[PDB]
RNA sequence: AGACUCUGGCAUGCUAUUCUUAGAGGGACAAGUGGCGUUCAG
């Protein structure tokens, strides 16, 4: 295919994989 | 700072780590990410130091985040993650595998944590990286080295995935994957590795492109802790089948396939030096290879040296135990007639066989060494032996000489003593090698023979000095070394009789004899340093022995200048600066000679004297030596230009340039200004890889056949990290090379 | 001593075209250099033979598949000619 | 008798060795060569190659 | 601190030839072994 096209393809595939794997407040307290 | 329990506890560190997991700035900010996983690495190190199982339990989430940041395009994050995970593996994982032990598929404690983090690195071996694969391979390699013996039942799938990765048409990480599989073979052991990925070269194959043919070089280069019993039970009948098929296709007319199988069989006994490195069952599995090694060393020359090398490998590191050494000795009583017939046969790789014979005779019993010495002595004394056979048996005598007791050494010396006056150079050379070998041992029967027969040896060496051939000078001086390092004080006459031989050997034909003569000059100096209370007066008494050699013959003059050069290079500060100055005046007088060898050795002595003594003492004699340099000659200046150039460079560097300019004429003025300008100017195993005519890393290449599935576990074979893709002939067809 | 670049090129082309006929030690490699090249220079012949011996010693420790496909291609070229 | 030892013969080397051994024997026992050795060596070389 | 050119040590081999000769041909190519090594150059 080519370097740039395959890079865009893998980036979009990783984005879609993260989006489909997806479907608060930072814990500032060390001890409860 | 690694705080103690009073400053930071294990539960507090775990709470800090779990609270610090929740930031992960964006993915690739690259300013706080490196220090971020650095501080979790340090906190995990401190947690393991405080409570190791808690740190191992907290490890897999940090390893998952390490994989996630290893997916980042920035290579600095890749390097930081690789260094952090390697440090965690080396310091927090490797020493704790002995306590945890083996891991199964149903582990519960920290073994389950090891399994989870190995699942994390297996997920890190997937296709989604395509630029960190060298880093993941290095992490896999250090994990294999750390936990091959303790993570054995689980990493077969990773080995299959690695074989699939190396089965790619264009793999730039071939060397890294080879190193990783080599570490896996080293620590795992190639037996269960071959159980996981089988070799497809078992007997008859319909094809010739073996997809796992690199396993044999991997096992050859990376086996150190594997039992020999697996080698005997697996590689013995497969060798016979492959060799039999090799001759069967050899006489069938198909030479290409026969040569391929010949390459296979010749490579698969190269695993034997690896398997003989540290075998865990060599006390019991070496019985089944004795007759195999005998038949492979008797009628199979093409393996012999390698087999000998394999034997040598064992003698390097397989004789640690006493039962192993006893078995090796008993099979030495089995093998020695075969090895002696192999070395003594007419023609042959005699050098490696002789080295193996010496190294193998140093670790056997004394009594059959004595018996073989009797046999070799009656073979030498037999007049019906040829000259080559006599030389071979004399080499066997040389090998058997230091391994015998005092009586056998004494009778061998009594037999060798009339042979020192023989007109044959080879016989006298072997006799002097025998005399060097029997005196080489500083302890044992050889030393007892040395002190028992010191006067007889001295008288024999003084008598045989007149009739010594030129090659025989090379070992004999070493023998003199072997009789000086334990010499008594009342032996000055013998030493000063030996001095002219050493000086004449400082310019001997062989450079090994010259090095031996220089070492012998050092040994005479050290021996005279022990024979007197005053070291400077003893050095002067050593020096008055060799100074009259500056008077007589021209080659003796050159030999004496070279001897004084080596002495000044070895006795710099202990002999006296004024003696160096007066010798410098003398050697400049010798610089004013006509013979090129004398003036060349004089230039060498002048350079060494410039190097040795201080510039304050040099400045008193710069004018004299440099005047002697200046009015030398026209042709002599032209011939050895570089020695005078280096001398002028040293004089410029160690002094002022103005006086150096003033003390030379116009041609040397041009030489000096050119030298000043020059000073101012100063201020992997594949066939095609060897035969080579000798941002950017983020590029990817897809290949489009079967449709591509990203979730297919074998899609990583279809992605490539790199770009895919003079003489004349005569009438007979022969090339012309010029 | 170092190896001259033309020695490297000659060793490369010899081990590339005639890998099958070369043998293990120095003597038979020198013989193959004798009746494969006229080679008027003796020192060049000796250096070429020694470097070809070292090259095949390095090659024979590698994987077998490259040697096998090289022999297959050499046999195909010999049969075609 | 060449100046380089790599061209001369071994019997000549042994004869030269005997000559140098003997010469060391008389010149090591000479009484003038006991008090100022390097002075004697320097004077001997000075006369020998002012002769040259 | 010459990775220039040429050449020598041993020839009981050839020629008018083991001792003196003078032309040619062998023999050395780091060849092998163990370590230090980016595991390849050194």
């Amino acid at each position: 295919v080519g370097p740039r096209l395959s890079r865009r393809i893998l980036q979009q595939a990783r984005q879609q994989q993260e989006e489909l794997e997806a479907e608060r407040e930072r814990t500032t307290r060390l001890g409860p | 700072a690694r705080p103690g329990l009073s400053t930071l506890s294990a539960e507090l560190n775990a709470q800090i780590i779990t609270a610090l997991y929740d930031y992960v700035p964006s993915e690739n900010d690259l300013q706080p990410l490196l220090a971020w996983l650095k501080v979790m690495e340090k906190a995990h190190i401190n947690l393991v130091r405080l409570q190791w199982d808690l740190g191992l339990g907290h490890l897999p989430r940090f390893f998952g985040t390490a994989v996630t940041c290893l997916l980042s395009p920035h290579s600095q994050v890749l390097t930081a993650a690789t260094q952090s995970l390697k440090e965690i593996l080396k310091e927090c994982v490797a020493p704790h595998m002995a306590d945890i032990g083996s891991v199964t598929s149903s582990a519960s404690g920290p073994a389950q944590s090891v399994a989870k983090m190995f699942r994390a690195v297996e997920e890190g071996l997937t296709y989604k990286f395509h630029a960190a694969w060298s880093s993941v391979l290095q992490l896999l390699c250090v994990f294999f080295e750390a936990c091959g013996r303790q993570a054995h039942p689980v990493m077969r799938k990773c080995l299959q995935s690695l074989c699939d990765l190396r089965l790619s048409p264009h793999f730039p990480h071939t060397a890294a994957l080879d190193q990783a599989v080599g570490a896996a073979v080293t620590s795992m052991g190639p037996e269960v590795v071959l159980q996981a990925v089988p070799l497809e070269i078992d007997g008859s194959e319909e094809t010739l492109d073996f997809p796992r043919s690199w396993l044999l070089p991997v096992i050859r280069d990376h086996v150190q802790e594997t039992r020999l019993g697996f080698f005997t039970t697996y590689f013995l009948p497969l060798a016979n089948t492959l060799k039999s098929k090799a001759m069967d296709l050899a006489q069938a007319g198909s030479t290409v396939e026969s040569k391929i199988y010949d390459t296979l069989q010749w490579q698969m006994w190269t695993l034997l030096p690896g398997f003989c490195t540290r075998p865990t069952d060599v006390a019991i599995s070496f019985k089944g290879l004795a007759r195999t090694l005998g038949m492979a060393i008797s009628e199979r020359p093409d393996l012999r040296v390698t087999v000998c090398q394999a034997l040598r490998t064992l003698i390097t590191k397989g004789c640690q135990a006493e039962a192993d050494r006893a078995e090796v000795s008993r099979f030495a009583k089995n093998f020695l007639p075969i090895l002696f017939n192999l070395y003594g046969q007419p023609v042959a790789p005699r050098r490696a066989v002789l080295e193996t014979i010496r190294t193998y005779l140093t670790i056997t019993d004394t009594q059959l060494v004595n018996s073989l010495l009797e046999k070799a002595s009656e073979k030498v004394l037999d007049p019906a032996s040829s000259d080559f056979t006599r030389l071979s048996v004399l080499d066997l005598v040389v090998a058997l000489a230091p391994c015998a007791d005092e009586a056998a050494i004494s009778k061998l010396y009594s037999t060798i003593r009339p042979y020192l006056e023989s007109k044959a150079h080879g016989v006298q050379k072997k006799a002097y090698r025998v005399l060097e070998e029997v005196c080489a041992s500083p302890q044992g029967p050889g030393a007892l023979f040395v002190q028992s027969h010191l006067e007889d040896l001295k008288k024999t060496l003084l008598d045989s000095l007149r009739s010594t051939s030129s090659p025989a000078k090379r070992p004999r001086l070493k023998c003199l070394l072997h009789i000086v390092r334990k010499l008594s004080a009342e032996h000055k006459e013998f030493i000063t009789a030996l001095i002219p031989e050493v000086i004449l050997c400082t310019k001997e034909v062989s450079v090994g004899a010259r090095k031996n003569a220089f070492a012998l000059l050092v040994e005479m100096g050290h021996a005279f340093l022990r024979f007197g209370s005053n070291q400077e007066e003893a050095l002067q008494c050593y020096l008055v022995l060799i100074y009259p050699g500056l008077v007589g013959a021209v080659t003796m003059v050159s030999c004496s200048i070279l001897a004084l050069t080596h002495l000044l290079f070895e006795f710099k500060g202990l002999m006296g600066t004024s003696t160096v100055e007066q010798l410098l005046e003398n050697v400049c007088l010798l610089l004013a000679s006509r013979t090129r060898d004398v003036v060349k050795s004089a230039l060498g002595f002048i350079k060494v004297a410039v190097t040795v003594m201080d510039v304050a003492h040099l400045a008193k004699h710069v004018q004299l030596v440099m005047e002697a340099i200046g009015k030398l000659s026209d042709d002599m200046r032209r011939h050895f230009r570089m020695k005078l150039r280096n001398l002028f460079t040293k004089f410029i560097r160690k002094f002022g340039f103005e006086l150096v300019k003033r003390l030379l004429p116009e041609e040397y003025h041009r030489v000096l200004v050119n030298i000043r300008k020059a000073e101012a100017r100063a201020k992997g195993d594949s066939i095609e890889e060897i035969l080579a005519d000798s941002r950017q890393r983020s590029r990817a290449w897809l290949k489009e056949d079967e449709p591509l599935n990203f979730l297919d576990p074998k899609v990583a074979q279809r992605v490539l990290a790199t770009q895919p893709g003079g003489f004349k002939v005569s009438a007979d067809g022969r090339l012309i090379i010029r | 001593r170092v190896r001259t670049k033309t020695v490297k090129k000659a060793a490369r082309v010899i081990i590339e075209k005639y890998y099958t006929r070369l043998g293990n030690d120095f003597h038979t490699n020198k013989r193959v250099c004798e009746e494969i090249a006229i080679i008027p220079s003796k020192k060049l012949r000796n250096k070429i033979a020694g470097y070809v011996t070292h090259l095949m010693k390095r090659i024979q420790r590698g994987p077998v598949r490259g040697i096998s496909i090289k022999l297959q291609e050499e046999e195909r070229e010999r049969r075609d000619n | 008798r060449p100046s380089e030892l790599s061209r001369m013969s071994a019997a000549q080397r042994q004869q030269l060795l005997e000559e140098e051994r003997t010469r060391f024997q008389e010149l090591l026992a000479s009484p003038a060569y006991r008090a100022s050795p390097l002075v004697a060596i320097g004077q001997t070389l000075a006369r020998q190659m002012q002769l040259e």
